[PDB]
């Protein structure tokens, strides 16, 4: 998502 | 020449020609393996992330690893359909290989996440009745580590992610799936507040104690204690001092697919009760 991988 | 395709409409509401009956998957985003894999998919690469579950590494053995941006090795497997998260840099390469599913990861709770890998591959029937087996099931084990641990009592979820305390809401892994939805165990109050418009967060470990609730799911097991557990903080939560600190596998938890899922009901259910006595 974001701020990470997802 | 030429597989039957249908049309697909994808989470950015594009709609995309996919094979009726796709014989080569390419899954790149390792969250869909295991789903794929438990409707009889015929994956030929998968993430190489894989490899860090207790449940995922032995069912994908002789299948073809890749790591992020691999697009040469993935075109090489001649794949007719390929799996990626939104958030995936290489898109448009994966679009001129073969059709590409660009899943939006937090738009499928983990459920409906399995229903749609049913509906890529038309085997929606198989998912049914899976997903019966397994709320029917997880249902009584909620009820019995309920009486367990007490109907009100909270139970938080902490991870090292980069470094960095995490918690998470009830669909981003960890375990919190089974945890929160399918036993419907009660999540620990400031922690739903917190990831409830993201469904993860970043915790001030300094404010740790604001977060712990009755019960304490640890992703730490097998690790060096993590310095989010060697604190004077961590050893007066009451969590801690009452002994109900649980620990789990983190590269197995990670996952939220049908053979993980029925690994992590299994291994919490065990941990829970013996934690509650
Ligand atoms: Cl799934
Ligand atoms: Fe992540």
């Amino acid at each position: 998502g974001g701020g990470a991988a997802a | 020449m030429k597989a039957e395709t249908k049309s697909y409409k994808m989470d950015d509401g594009k709609t995309v020609d996919i094979p009726k009956d796709p014989k080569r998957i390419a899954v790149v985003a390792p969250t869909y393996a295991g789903g794929l894999k438990k409707l009889g998919a015929n994956i030929v690469a998968v993430n190489q992330q894989v490899d860090q579950s207790k449940v995922l590494k032995d069912k994908f053995k002789g299948v073809t690893k890749i790591g992020d941006g691999d697009v040469e090795k993935v075109a090489k497997e001649k794949p007719d359909l390929i799996i990626v998260y939104s958030t995936d840099k290489d898109i448009k390469k994966y679009q001129k290989v073969a059709p590409t599913v660009v899943v939006d990861y937090n738009k499928h709770k983990y459920l409906e996440q399995q229903e749609m890998l049913g509906k890529i591959v038309g085997k929606e029937d198989k998912v049914k009745a899976w997903k019966k087996d397994w709320e029917e099931t997880t249902a009584k084990d909620g009820k019995e580590i309920k009486k367990a641990i007490g109907q009100d009592a909270t139970v938080s979820l902490f991870d090292e992610f980069d470094k960095k305390l995490y918690t998470y809401g009830d669909n981003w892994g960890r375990g919190g799936e089974v945890l929160y939805q399918a036993f419907g165990l009660k999540m620990q109050p400031e922690q739903q507040k917190l990831t409830a418009k993201a469904g993860w967060a970043e915790v001030k470990q300094e404010e740790i104690e604001k977060y712990a609730g009755d019960y304490i799911v640890s992703t730490s097991e097998g690790k060096p204690t993590p310095g989010y557990e060697s604190t004077n903080m961590w050893k007066n939560l009451k969590a801690t001092k009452e002994g109900h600190i649980v620990k789990v596998d983190a590269g197995t938890y990670w996952y939220n697919d049908p053979y993980t899922l029925d690994f992590m009901r299994k291994d919490l259910k065990e941990k829970l009760i013996k934690a509650a006595k």
